[PDB]
RNA sequence: GAUGCCGAAGGCAGGGCUAGUGACUGGAGUGAAGUCGUAACAAGGUAGCCGUACUGGAAGGUGCGGCUGGAUCAC
RNA sequence: ACACCAACGGCGAAAGCACUCUGCUGGGCCGACACUGACACUGAGAGACGAAAGCUAGGGGAGCGAAUGGGAUUAGAUACCCC
RNA sequence: CUAUAACGGUCCUAAGGUAGCGAAAUUCCUUGUCGGGUAAGUUCCGACCCGCACGAAAGGCGUAACGAUCUGGGCACUGUC
RNA sequence: AGUAACGCAAACAUUGGUGAGAAUCCAAUGCCCCGAAAACCUAAGGGUUCCUCCGCAAGGUUCGUCCACGGAGGGUGAGUCAGGGCCUAAGAUCAGGCCGAAAGGCGUAGUCGAUGGACAACAGGUGAAUAUUCCUGUACUACCCCUUGUUGGUCCCGAGGGACGGAGGAGGCUAGGUUAGCCGAAAGAUGGUUAUCGGUUCAAGGACGCAAGGUGACCCUGUUUUUCAGGGUAAGAAGGGGUAGAGAAAAUGCCUCGAGCCAAUGUUCGAGUACCAGGCGCUACGGCGCUGAAGUAACCGAUGCCAUACUCCCAGGAAAAGCUCGAACGACCUUCAACAAAAGGGUACCUGUACCCGAAACCGACACAGGUAGGUAGGUAGAGAAUACCUAGGGGCGCGAGACAACUCUCUCUAAGGAACUCGGCAAAAUAGCCCCGUAACUUCGGGAGAAGGGGUGCCCCCUCGGGGGUCGAAGUGACCAGGCCCGGGCGACUGUUUACCAAAAACACAGGUCUCCGCAAAGUCGUAAGACCAUGUAUGGGGGCUGACGCCUGCC
RNA sequence: GUGAAACUAAGUGGAGGUCCGAACCGACUGAUGUUGAAGAAUCAGCGGAUGAGUUGUGGUUAGGGGUGAAAUGCCACUCG
RNA sequence: AUCCCGUGUGAAUCAGCAAGGACCACCUUGCAAGGCUAAAUACUCCUGGGUGACCGAUAGCGAAGUAGUACCGUGAGGGA
C-alpha cells in the first residue's frame, strides 16, 4: 500500500513556492501557507504512448491530490506515474491504445467505450491531457453516445457533451475512504497548508461587509455577502454564454 | 523583549545597500530624481548606506 | 526500676450498610353529587386487539407490520 | 413490487420464503442389512437466529405515506373524508 | 368553599413561541418568595414562574477532561488583623 | 540649591612604589564575587577604540600620576582558514516577445543571488601590537616539467550520481573525568601524621587492519525467537560480468559469478636530543640562560562519532555544478600535438585578518541595572546544562567617610488568638524529593489521579544480594532546590491566538456541522490591459456565508 | 476462546497539539520605580516548553494600499 | 456658429467648395484635408561691465571659518 522508494526522475523540486501570491505578491487566494515541504510527482494525464504493454511495479503516496499513484513500467524501460485506478493490484497490466480489452486501467477514445461504463481521467479536448474526474473515488458514467459527440455524467452529478475522440480510462479513481477520515485537531489542518479563517461577523465595518455590531451581529445585511459585497447565497455565477452551453444539457443537482 | 525603540538593530551592510544602495537607485526613475535631487543640494554622500563589494568596508 | 513485641478504650481519615428528616415535584388509591369529552362493550356508529414510531387538553388519532378473541356476506 | 398459476397446496427450527435462470450450500423423507453397537431424551446457566417499527454511517428515492399544511364535516374536530 | 383555568367565545395577523430552560452574563419593581449554608448572608447553591424584555445553527439544553477564567464555601496555614 | 542625586545590597583591607599632589595609578600579601559566566572564541556591526611614548585644557557623574580621552609614532603577512576566480534556492534583473497616456507592467532563454552544494594543513616555537598566515617539522590539493604507454582528443549532447523528513530506542566507540601505578619534591613552628604536593602530554596525515558491533534470502530441529549448532536450498548481500528490443552508456527483461561486506574506532609510523615536574645559575630583581625524571593501567562515560545504521510514523521530507559513465548529431582542434597512467622534481590568483564582541567599542541620545545568532561544556553533591560550594580563567560594580532619629523601601523573627483584615485570604505562611501502603463521585472508559489520606527516610555494624540489630539529635530529602488541597456553581469543550506600552478574557481560532457557488478557456481574487494567482490542482476538489468537540435535538410563519 | 471470529491477563512496543521541569519564547499577580538605573524596566512568584514551537541569515507584500487565529491591531517610540 | 477628437456613415472640383454666430436665399471674402521659415516677446544655474534714499554678523544667500559641513534620520529628508 505505503512504501517509500528511491526517487524516480518523476520527482522534482521545482514549483511555485509562495501559496497564492500572485505576481504582484498580494494575497489572492486566501488562507494557504504553512505547511509540509512537498515535491512534485510528473503524473502521466495524457497516457498518449499508445500500444505498448504496461506494469504495475507499486503503489505510492501523493502529498499532491487526495488519490494514490502508480508507478509503472515498460518493456521499453521508460516509467511513468498513473493515477491509481480502484481494486488495482501490483502486478496488475494496463495498456492504452484503440482498440483494446476493457479492464481496470486500460485506456481508450470514447468511441470504443460500452455504454454504461464507469470512467475516470478524461480529456475534454483533444491530446490536451486528462482533466475531468482526478479525485479520490471520483468517477463518471459515459450514458450514451450519438453523432461527433459522447454524453457523461460527472461526479458532480451534471450530465455534459464532450467529443467521442477524447480518451479516457476505465475504473473508478482509488482509495475511497479518505474523506472518512477524522482530522482531530487544528495542527493537522495546519499541516496541510490550510490556514484559519475568520468569519466575517467578527470584523470591523471597514475589514468586511457584516461589521462589527454592539455586542454580537446578526447579519443586518439584507442579504449574506461576500468579503467583496456580492450575494453570498444562490447567486449563479457561471458566465452567461460561456462558448461551453452547447454542450451543457442538465445542470448539477 | 526589546524596547521598542531598538528599531535599527545591527544588519549586515550588504543587506542595506541592497536597498538604500547606489546601485539600487540607479535602477529606477524615481531614484535618478532622487540623485538629480541631492546633487542639486549638493551633499557630500549621495547615496549614504553604500557598500564595497570587496574591499575594506566589504561584507563576505 | 527501665525498655522491646503484642496490646483495649480514645483520636483522625476515607469507605460499605441502614435509620430519620427535607423547600419542591412525579405518579397511585379511595372520595354520590363538579368540569371536558365519549375511547371501550351491538358492524359501539371509522371492526377490535398486540408490538412499535410520530402527534394530540384527555380518553385517543394515524402510519407500519401481525392475529381473529371479527360482525355482515360467502357454505 | 412480482398478475394469472394460487389450492381448505410446498419447504423452513421459528421468524419467514413465490417473475425467470444459474452457481455455493442446509436439512427432510423413502428402499435396501452395508456398517457402529445405546453413541439416547431433555436442558439451569451460555450461545445463535429472531416480523414490523426504530437508530448509527453511506448510498437510493417512482408509488405509498406517520408527521405537517390546506379544503371540508361538526357545537368543537388537534379525527374519520379529500388535495 | 375561596381560589386558579384543562374548556369555550371573540379580535387580529404571514403566523401567533413547540421541545427544553427560567429572578439567568437576560429580572425593571427586587435584598421576589421558599429551602439550605452562617451566631448573623443585598453574594452563593436548589427550587417556584408573576419570562418588564429566554428559546432552538446571531443554535437550545446537557456534559467528562481542561482554565495565570469568573464566582460561593471548607481544612491546613499564617503579622491580613 | 550648595538642595536631590552620583546608575544594584560581589567587599574590600593593609604594606610598599612612582609622584608637586594618591580612598581611586602600579606591585605584593590577604579577603570577597562569577564559574551553562561576570570564562575563552567566532558571525554581524563598529572603524583604529588595538600597541608604545608623551599629556592631563575639555571628556570620566568624585579623584586621577590613569583611561576606550588628547598628541605624536607603529601594528593586521595565507595555494589549505572565510568570501571571490565553482553551482544553484527563495528572490531579483531580464535579450528578443506580449501589453501600456509617458514613466513603465508582465514574461522566456540568459545572467545574478548563500543562510545551502562543491573544494586541499596540522603540531610545536617566536611574539611591545599578527599567526591553521612568520619560523622548524612532517603533510595535502591544482597546475607545469620530464620519462614510458596509446592514437584521435575537446565541447554540445544521453545517462548514473550528487540528493536530502520526523520521532524512538538499542548498540559499538571515543572525547572527557576519576582512581590506582610510576616519577619528582615535600616538614607547611599545633595533639598526631606523609595518609601530603606537584608531574604523567602529544595533531593533521600515511600505511595497515575489524569483533563480543551492524548488515547478508529461505526450510527443518533445539538455545526465550535472539547471540548460536548441523544440514540443505543455488544468487540468495555488498559488489561485479554478460546478453535482448529502434537500444553506446542508462533504464528495463532474461542468464551468470560472488559469502562476505560496513565504518567509527584501534595497532604502527608521524614522535623525539619535542613538551614538561622539578634542578642550576643571573637578577634592570621585569624576565632570562643552562640541564631535564616518569610519560602506563583500571573503572565511570557522553547531548559528540559510526549514522541518511536501524525500527516506526504521516504531515511524505531543495536545485544545480564538480564527480562517474557514454554511440550517433553539431562545432572546433590535431602530431611529438592531445589524452591515459605510476613515480620524480618544480610552480602557487585577488579581498578579509588589529581590537571589542553575555559588550564602557555593536543596538538602546549616556562609560545606561536592557537587547544581541553560533561554538567549547572541568570538580563535589544532584535525575540534571536546576541549585549550592569550587577549578581554569576572569573580576571587587569610576564618589567616599561617618553616625545608627523619624520615615520609605529590600528582608529575618514574633507571646495568645487564627481571616476577626479586606472590595476580595490581595501579600505573606504553609506544602514539597524519594520509596511504601492506599485512592472517591463522575466519565466521551482515555481519564479523574501525584485524587484525598497515611507511613518510612540520618550515621553505624550484621544478613541477603530488601531484612535485623545499634546509636546520636529538639529536628535525618536537617542548607539550597522542591505541588497547598477539598466541596460547589457560571462561561468556554480542549493545546493554542490576541489590544508592542493601562484589557489575556466569557473575545478569536479550532476539529466537527451545515448552506450556496463553481465542469476547467472553473467560480473567486489582483491588474487600465497583457497576464498572475487559484493549480502544474479537477467536485472525496476549489470559493464564499453562518455555527462551533461529543451527547440529545433543531418547532411554527 | 470457538471450527471460523469475538473476548481477556501478560510481555514487547514507544504514540501524544500527554505530564513535571531548565535553556528558550512569553507576560498572570504583587511590590518597587514615576524629574525612573530604564520613553515599559528590576524583584519575587507565574504560563508554554516535540509544537498551531523558538530563532538565525537572505528575501516578498506599501498607503484609494499591505498584513491580520480580528484588538481597528501592526506597517521604524507615528496608524479610524 | 467657428475650432478639435471617439464610434458610425460619407460628398463635391471652380457651371465647384468654405466662411460671414441656428437655418435659407442673395451678395462679399477666401481656397481646408503636404511641409518650412528671422525679428519684435519670456527667463537667470550663469559671464562681463555698470549703478543702489540695498544688508552689515539675530541682517544679507541656508552658508563672511569644515556649509549643504557637524549633527539628526533605515530612507526620502531635515540642518545649525
Ligand atoms: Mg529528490
Ligand atoms: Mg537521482
Ligand atoms: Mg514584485
Ligand atoms: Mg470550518
Ligand atoms: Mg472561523
Ligand atoms: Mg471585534
Ligand atoms: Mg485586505
Ligand atoms: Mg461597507
Ligand atoms: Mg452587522
Ligand atoms: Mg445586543
Ligand atoms: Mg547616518
Ligand atoms: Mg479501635
Ligand atoms: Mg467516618
Ligand atoms: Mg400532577
Ligand atoms: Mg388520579
Ligand atoms: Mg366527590
Ligand atoms: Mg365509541
Ligand atoms: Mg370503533
Ligand atoms: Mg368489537
Ligand atoms: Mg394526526
Ligand atoms: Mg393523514
Ligand atoms: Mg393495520
Ligand atoms: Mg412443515
Ligand atoms: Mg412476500
Ligand atoms: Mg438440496
Ligand atoms: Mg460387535
Ligand atoms: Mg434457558
Ligand atoms: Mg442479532
Ligand atoms: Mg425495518
Ligand atoms: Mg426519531
Ligand atoms: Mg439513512
Ligand atoms: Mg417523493
Ligand atoms: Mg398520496
Ligand atoms: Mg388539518
Ligand atoms: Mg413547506
Ligand atoms: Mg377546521
Ligand atoms: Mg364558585
Ligand atoms: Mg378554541
Ligand atoms: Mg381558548
Ligand atoms: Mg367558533
Ligand atoms: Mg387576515
Ligand atoms: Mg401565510
Ligand atoms: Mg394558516
Ligand atoms: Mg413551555
Ligand atoms: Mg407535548
Ligand atoms: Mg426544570
Ligand atoms: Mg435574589
Ligand atoms: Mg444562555
Ligand atoms: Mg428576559
Ligand atoms: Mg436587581
Ligand atoms: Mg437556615
Ligand atoms: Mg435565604
Ligand atoms: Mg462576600
Ligand atoms: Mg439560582
Ligand atoms: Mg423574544
Ligand atoms: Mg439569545
Ligand atoms: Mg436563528
Ligand atoms: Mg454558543
Ligand atoms: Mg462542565
Ligand atoms: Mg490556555
Ligand atoms: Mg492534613
Ligand atoms: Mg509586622
Ligand atoms: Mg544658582
Ligand atoms: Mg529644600
Ligand atoms: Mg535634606
Ligand atoms: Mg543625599
Ligand atoms: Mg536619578
Ligand atoms: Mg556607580
Ligand atoms: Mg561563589
Ligand atoms: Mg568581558
Ligand atoms: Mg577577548
Ligand atoms: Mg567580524
Ligand atoms: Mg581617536
Ligand atoms: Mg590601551
Ligand atoms: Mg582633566
Ligand atoms: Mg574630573
Ligand atoms: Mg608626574
Ligand atoms: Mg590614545
Ligand atoms: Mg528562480
Ligand atoms: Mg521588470
Ligand atoms: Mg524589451
Ligand atoms: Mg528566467
Ligand atoms: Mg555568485
Ligand atoms: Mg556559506
Ligand atoms: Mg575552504
Ligand atoms: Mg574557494
Ligand atoms: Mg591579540
Ligand atoms: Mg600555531
Ligand atoms: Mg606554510
Ligand atoms: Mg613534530
Ligand atoms: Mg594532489
Ligand atoms: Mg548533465
Ligand atoms: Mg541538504
Ligand atoms: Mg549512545
Ligand atoms: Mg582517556
Ligand atoms: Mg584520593
Ligand atoms: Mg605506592
Ligand atoms: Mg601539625
Ligand atoms: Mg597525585
Ligand atoms: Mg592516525
Ligand atoms: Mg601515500
Ligand atoms: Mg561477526
Ligand atoms: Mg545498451
Ligand atoms: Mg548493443
Ligand atoms: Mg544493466
Ligand atoms: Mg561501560
Ligand atoms: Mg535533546
Ligand atoms: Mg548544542
Ligand atoms: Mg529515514
Ligand atoms: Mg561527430
Ligand atoms: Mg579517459
Ligand atoms: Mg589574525
Ligand atoms: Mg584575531
Ligand atoms: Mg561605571
Ligand atoms: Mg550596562
Ligand atoms: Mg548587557
Ligand atoms: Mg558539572
Ligand atoms: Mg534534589
Ligand atoms: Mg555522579
Ligand atoms: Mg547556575
Ligand atoms: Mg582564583
Ligand atoms: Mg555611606
Ligand atoms: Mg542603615
Ligand atoms: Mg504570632
Ligand atoms: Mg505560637
Ligand atoms: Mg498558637
Ligand atoms: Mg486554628
Ligand atoms: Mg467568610
Ligand atoms: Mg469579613
Ligand atoms: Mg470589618
Ligand atoms: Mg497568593
Ligand atoms: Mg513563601
Ligand atoms: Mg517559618
Ligand atoms: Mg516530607
Ligand atoms: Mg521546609
Ligand atoms: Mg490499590
Ligand atoms: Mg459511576
Ligand atoms: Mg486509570
Ligand atoms: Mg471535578
Ligand atoms: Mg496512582
Ligand atoms: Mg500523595
Ligand atoms: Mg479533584
Ligand atoms: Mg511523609
Ligand atoms: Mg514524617
Ligand atoms: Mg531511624
Ligand atoms: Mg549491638
Ligand atoms: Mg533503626
Ligand atoms: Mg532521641
Ligand atoms: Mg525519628
Ligand atoms: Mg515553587
Ligand atoms: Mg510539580
Ligand atoms: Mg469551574
Ligand atoms: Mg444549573
Ligand atoms: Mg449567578
Ligand atoms: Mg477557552
Ligand atoms: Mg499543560
Ligand atoms: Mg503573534
Ligand atoms: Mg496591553
Ligand atoms: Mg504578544
Ligand atoms: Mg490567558
Ligand atoms: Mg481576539
Ligand atoms: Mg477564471
Ligand atoms: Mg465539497
Ligand atoms: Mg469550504
Ligand atoms: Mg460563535
Ligand atoms: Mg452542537
Ligand atoms: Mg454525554
Ligand atoms: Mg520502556
Ligand atoms: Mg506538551
Ligand atoms: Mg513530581
Ligand atoms: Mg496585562
Ligand atoms: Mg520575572
Ligand atoms: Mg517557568
Ligand atoms: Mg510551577
Ligand atoms: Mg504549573
Ligand atoms: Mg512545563
Ligand atoms: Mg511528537
Ligand atoms: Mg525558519
Ligand atoms: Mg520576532
Ligand atoms: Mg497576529
Ligand atoms: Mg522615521
Ligand atoms: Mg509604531
Ligand atoms: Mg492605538
Ligand atoms: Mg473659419
Ligand atoms: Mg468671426
Ligand atoms: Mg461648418
Ligand atoms: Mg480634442
Ligand atoms: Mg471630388
Ligand atoms: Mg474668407
Ligand atoms: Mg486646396
Ligand atoms: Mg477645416
Ligand atoms: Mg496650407
Ligand atoms: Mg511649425
Ligand atoms: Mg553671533
Ligand atoms: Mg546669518
Ligand atoms: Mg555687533
Amino acid at each position: 500500500q505505503v512504501k517509500s522508494n528511491p526517487r524516480n526522475n518523476l520527482i522534482s523540486g521545482q514549483r511555485r513556492c509562495g501559496k497564492g501570491r500572485n505576481a504582484r505578491g498580494i494575497i489572492t487566494a486566501r488562507h494557504r501557507g504553512g505547511g509540509h515541504k512537498r515535491l512534485y510527482r510528473k503524473i502521466d494525464f495524457r497516457r498518449n504512448e499508445k500500444d505498448i504493454y504496461g506494469k504495475i511495479v507499486t503503489i505510492e503516496y501523493d502529498p499532491n491530490r487526495n488519490a494514490y499513484i502508480c508507478l509503472i513500467h515498460y518493456g521499453d524501460g521508460e516509467k511513468r506515474y498513473i493515477l491509481h485506478p480502484r481494486g488495482a493490484i501490483i502486478g496488475d497490466t494496463i495498456v492504452s491504445g484503440t482498440e483494446v480489452p476493457i479492464k481496470m486501467g486500460n485506456a481508450l477514445p470514447l468511441t470504443d467505450m460500452p455504454l454504461g461504463t464507469a470512467i475516470h481521467n478524461i480529456e475534454i479536448t483533444l491530446g490536451r491531457g486528462g482533466q475531468l474526474a482526478r479525485a479520490a473515488g471520483a468517477v463518471a458514467k459515459l450514458i450514451a453516445k450519438e453523432g461527433k459527440s459522447a454524453t457523461l455524467k460527472l461526479p458532480s452529478g451534471e450530465v455534459r457533451l464532450i467529443s467521442k475522440n477524447c480518451s479516457a480510462t476505465v475504473g473508478q479513481v482509488g482509495n475511497v475512504g479518505v474523506n472518512q477520515k477524522r482530522l482531530g485537531r487544528a495542527g493537522s489542518k495546519r499541516w496541510l497548508g490550510k490556514r484559519p479563517v475568520v468569519r466575517g461577523v467578527v470584523m470591523n465595518p471597514v475589514d468586511h461587509p457584516h461589521g462589527g455590531g454592539e455586542g454580537r451581529a446578526p447579519i443586518g445585511r439584507k442579504s449574506p455577502t461576500t468579503p467583496w459585497g456580492y450575494p453570498a447565497l444562490g447567486r449563479r455565477s457561471r458566465k452567461r454564454n460561456k462558448y461551453s452551453d452547447n454542450f451543457i444539457i442538465r445542470r448539477r443537482s | 523583549k526589546a524596547a521598542l525603540c531598538l528599531t535599527k538593530r545591527s544588519r549586515s551592510r550588504k543587506s542595506l545597500a541592497r536597498t538604500h544602495g547606489f546601485r539600487l537607485r540607479m535602477s529606477t526613475t524615481s531614484g535618478r530624481a532622487l540623485l538629480k535631487r541631492r546633487r542639486a543640494k549638493g551633499r557630500k554622500i549621495l547615496c549614504t548606506k553604500t557598500n564595497p563589494s570587496s574591499g575594506k568596508r566589504a561584507s563576505p
